[PDB]
């Protein structure tokens, strides 16, 4: 999910 | 609190105010959408590599870059560095040239991968931590600068000496954050071909080691391995  | 995976605990603690901030929530939504519309560098799992390889407690040196390389395979979460197998970009070639003249016996390797510096306390921090493929500065002002100033501040808050290496007009603006009584700022022109004349001969690597030695903090071993693995 997270872009980092 | 939006907390990234596999971060050292001391960074999680120091940066919790950023991870919990409304602006950071918004930055997270922006990047989610960005990664759907564009190729974004570096890849998501690499965005925080500088903090992972160099925990806050291990920071001896901070080398501030602007934003990630924006070509394929280049950026991997460290300022200045590129992945093994990738051509050494111009600024890093000039860094190698200065190393060769500054550090006796330094031999520039074929690769541009600076992980081994990060593993001995060199925090390779970019001010901006993501970029759209092919568009430099495309993520400027979206929150990363607020976040990375918070990193700089947390490092400055340490009592044990840190050497902050500030290359070029943009990084040199951060000098006002370095108020810690034991810290040292090394500043010069940027190693980019556009300004290399203000970089060559400044010997920032020996100077950083002299400052570290004096403080009993352990000089960095600048020599890079001849070949590398990710």
């Amino acid at each position: 999910d997270l872009p980092f | 609190p939006i907390i990234p995976a596999n971060l050292p605990e001391d960074w999680q603690e120091a940066l919790l105010p950023e991870f919990s901030a409304p602006y950071f929530h918004e930055l997270t939504d922006f990047l989610r959408q960005e990664r759907k519309e564009y190729t974004i560098y570096p890849p998501a799992p690499d965005v925080f590599n500088a903090l992972r390889y160099t925990p806050l407690g291990e920071v001896k040196v901070l080398i501030l870059g602007q934003d990630p390389y924006h070509g394929p395979n280049q950026a991997h979460g460290l300022s200045f560095s590129v992945r093994p197998g990738v051509r050494v970009p111009p600024s890093l070639r000039n860094i190698y040239k200065e190393l060769t003249e500054d550090i006796p016996g330094f031999v520039a390797p074929k690769h541009g991968y600076l992980r081994s510096w990060a593993e001995q306390g060199v925090l390779l921090l970019n001010a901006v931590l993501t970029v759209r493929a092919g568009q430099a500065n495309s993520h400027q002002g979206k929150g990363w600068e607020h976040f990375t100033d918070a990193v700089i501040k947390a490092v400055n808050a340490k009592e044990e000496r840190v050497v902050f290496i500030l290359w070029g007009s943009y990084a040199r603006k951060k000098k006002k954050l370095i108020t810690g009584k034991n810290h040292v700022v090394i500043e010069s022109g940027h190693p980019s071909p556009l300004s290399e004349q203000y970089f060559f001969g400044t010997r920032p690597f020996s100077k950083t080691n002299e400052a570290l030695e004096k403080a009993g903090r352990g000089p960095v071993e600048w020599q890079l391995p001849a070949t590398v693995t990710e």
